[PDB]
């Protein structure tokens, strides 16, 4: 099934958000039940971006899937990026945000598209691993471009996180 | 894409010095005379090979390394000593680190090691894929930065001698077979301490 | 007789070692996603250009992007990068840069990806020329048009992809060619109350014939003596 | 024509002395104890293999450097000193000059290099072609003489003795698989300088 | 290939504006030098008009291609019709302008389409003829209707002229 996360809200002074998984779903329904359960497991992930954007907004948003994203656990919610709590331009690791295009990724530009799709395969240095200590994915979005609007209406766009496991496996039953 | 000296063997199998060893023989005098040193085998000593493995997040190769002694008279008119014979032993990942110069670590029970006499070629040994999980991991977000790679002890065998000596051992290691995966973006910032913090 | 490359340690060296733990159960490999060969693959990958360099816009976000739209604009280049991947500092703390300042030598064509991010309301066009090598960038709009270029429209269209071809008299040269420079058609048009601050993104990627030979050290991060 | 003897591998590869590199150890005590010196690959220091050279204007062959090297004792009753390491690097074109003893360029990172053995036969290293164009050339009417070859260092690299010891290095240069276009005439006036000019 | 004049803006007074063939393409690069350097020449033209003008924008422009557009030599930027300098109604020859549509020409209505076309074939009383001294083709845009615009933003609308030389035959090389 889809699990979709708590909606954030796009700002003209956001400096970007930032997920982990399967953190983000440890308390997700069954899927973190059985994460919980079990000592070791293994699923994949599919990754959809939806940005509830009208045809007068403007900005780009950008959503990089990060294997093992270290930072230099807040659980549904995830973080936000620091201006100057991880800094946006150093992608939390003092990396230019340029290079942040090696990573798989996605291009939310509002005069194109509203919604973006990601397709995570498992990826650890063991075949199979705890779902509960070790992060296999991170999801990270960023604003690649200012937030602005025509002076009509409404001040924040909210963003959809909605993520799907799939090829799960569980072993180890506790 | 393709053509030759960009492949991923090329970029990383390259001889480097990692390590610098300083023992002793005897006759203390006013120093410590440190008979060992030993040193843990890491990639984070040098910036060029870290670097270099930073581009990626799980890696696999074997490592070789390659031993060369200079030894010195630290007083010119001490007299002519006979002809240093050096011990290189290699400690395997899980394995107790020698504390003393006459412990049971070094009867090489377990232990590889190598013998290196003075004048001789210099010494070389392969170390092949010592690691625990399927491949090495130079990030790991959760509760794997120290992957293993054993460690590295050379000291002097010889008798007494009244005479003093001291020796340097170059370190140079040359991975082997590498292969990478999940590519990641190069480093920006000066490295500070053996974690991802920046400042 | 003793010469050199006898009994002595070479750094491009390739004999057979002893082994240190012979017949050690060495861990199978699993199929990891995302092997690589070469490093090439890096530098294909879009990686966004730093673009305007300012001593506001420096080591931050704003510098990735050059805002497109002034009060009354000017007839000069907003914007104009340098065919020199390892030495125009817009390009060389891109992936491509990193890659090549490795390499001493560098060789193949190069793609430069443009895309600007604003309203789908909006319209107007712009001028994209290629100023071939060893000429000087052109400093108006008559100039860019003496020469290669190619009319960039505002409206469903969003990106623009153009390719510098492979264009020196040796195989390859050093890593230590051209002018790429965008200026203003007729203007940009918006509607009622539509923001007039819209931004643009530049990336820059190799291609399939890039190669590079005589691998050497890296600049970034140095301390050991 | 035919016969050999006279072909243009019989013609040129032939070895010859072309560098002398001056190294010390330690112990200046009076001199500037230069411990490396750094030569400039170039065929200009012999008279020789210039004028064999300037016979045609492009030209293409490998280069083969054999290095010996000789070490004596500045005074007769210092002491036994013990068994000298020299290091013979090889600097790529486009690549750092060393300018320190103890800097980042002897690090090896990408630059070839060879440990020597004091009483080993001499080292013997093949450098391929390494220029920018298809062709070396020798001449250049216009906006080439300097056809990269890179450069060599040498330096000690054993620890602080107080014995002062001195050592010479001599460079022979053999060129293999060699090849020239464009035949010129032979010079006729001695040369003055490295360029053309006659006087 | 295509040789773009310089852009002209549409107010809410513009009178309309007015090129010649090839007068306009005298200096246009490789075709102007082709033409200044030989005596006699001959080549079509295809005339492209595109209007930068988004959905709330009012007004028609009416493009006329007038083979020997006498009038009662600027070049590139041409010149403007005058209210009361050609007179707009009286098309620079003591014409209605009702009667102008007789000439080829298309309408760029702003509700239904931006952008026009137009070929124009080698019209003269000779088979070859010179290039510099005599005009054989002229191009007229007329605001057909008044330019209007929401309160909102804007009011200059930019108007691009393409014009492409075809069957391009030159003799008498000086």
């Amino acid at each position: 099934r889809f699990y979709t996360l708590d909606t954030v809200t796009w700002r003209k002074e956001s400096r970007g958000w930032w997920w982990k998984l399967p953190d983000a779903l440890k308390d997700m329904g069954l899927f973190g039940q059985n994460m919980f359960y079990h000592y070791l497991g293994r699923a994949g992930y599919t990754v959809h971006v939806q940005c509830n954007a009208s045809k007068f907004h403007q900005g780009a948003l950008g959503v990089f899937a990060v294997p093992e994203m270290c930072l230099a656990n807040p659980g549904e919610k995830g973080g936000e990026f620091k201006g100057s709590c991880p800094v946006d331009y150093l992608f939390g690791s003092g990396v230019l945000a340029g290079n942040a295009f090696v990573y798989p990724h996605q291009i939310i530009n509002l005069r194109t598209n509203n919604c973006a799709t990601l397709v995570l395969p498992y990826v650890n240095s063991l075949s199979i691993d705890s779902m509960t200590k070790h992060n296999n994915w991170g999801i990270a979005i960023l604003p690649l471009a200012p937030l602005d609007f025509a002076t009509e209406s409404s001040t924040e766009i909210p963003i959809t996180l909605t993520i799907a496991p799939m090829c799960c496996e569980f072993n180890g039953l506790r | 894409r393709t053509r030759s000296e960009s492949t991923v063997e090329s970029f990383f199998a390259r001889g480097a010095c990692v390590a610098i060893i300083e023992v002793d023989n005897d006759a203390p005098t006013k120093r410590a005379s440190k008979l060992f040193s030993v040193w843990k085998i890491t990639y984070k000593d040098t910036v060029q090979l870290r670097r270099k493995l930073e581009f990626f997040t799980y890696s696999r190769f074997d490592m070789e390394f390659t031993f060369v002694v200079t030894s010195n008279y630290t007083d010119a008119n001490n007299g002519h000593a006979l002809n240093q014979v050096y011990q290189i032993m290699y400690i395997p990942p899980g394995a107790p680190i020698p504390g003393k110069w006459n412990d049971y670590t070094w009867q090489t029970s377990s232990n590889p090691s190598v013998f290196y006499t003075y004048g001789a070629p210099p010494a070389r040994i392969s170390v092949p894929y010592v690691g625990i999980a399927n491949a090495y991991s130079h990030f790991y977000d959760g509760f794997a930065s120290l992957n293993d790679f054993g460690s590295l002890a050379v000291r002097v065998v010889n008798d007494h001698n009244p005479t003093k000596l001291t020796s340097k051992i170059r370190v140079y290691m040359k991975p082997k077979h590498v292969r990478v995966w999940c590519p990641r973006p190069p480093r920006a910032v000066p490295y500070y301490g053996p974690g991802v913090d920046y400042k | 007789l003793n010469t050199p490359g006898s009994n002595q340690y070479l750094t491009a060296d390739n004999y057979q070692s002893p082994c240190a733990i012979p017949e050690f159960d060495v861990t199978p490999p699993i199929d990891i996603p995302g092997e690589v060969r070469n490093m090439m693959e890096l530098a294909e990958i879009d990686t966004m250009i730093p673009l305007n360099l300012t001593n506001q816009r420096k080591n931050t976000m704003d510098m990735y992007r050059v805002e497109l739209n002034d009060a009354a604009h000017s007839d000069t280049p907003i914007l104009c990068l340098s065919l020199s991947p390892a030495s125009d500092p817009r390009l060389a703390h891109t992936m491509l840069g990193e890659i090549l300042n490795y390499y001493t030598h560098w060789a193949g064509s190069l793609k430069f990806t443009f895309l600007f991010c604003g309203s789908m309301m909006a319209t107007g066009k712009l001028l994209v020329s290629y100023a071939p090598p060893g000429a000087e960038a052109p400093k108006s709009r008559k100039e860019a048009m003496l020469g290669t270029h190619v009319i960039w429209d505002i409206g469903l269209q969003s990106s623009c992809t153009m390719v510098v071809p492979w264009i020196s008299n040796t195989t390859y040269r050093q890593t230590i060619g051209g002018y790429i420079s965008m200026f203003y058609q007729t203007r940009v048009v918006v509607p009622l109350s539509t923001p007039r601050k819209m931004d643009i993104l530049g990336f820059v990627s190799a291609c399939n014939d890039f190669s590079v030979r005589l691998l050497r050290d890296t600049t970034h991060i140095s301390q050991e003596a």
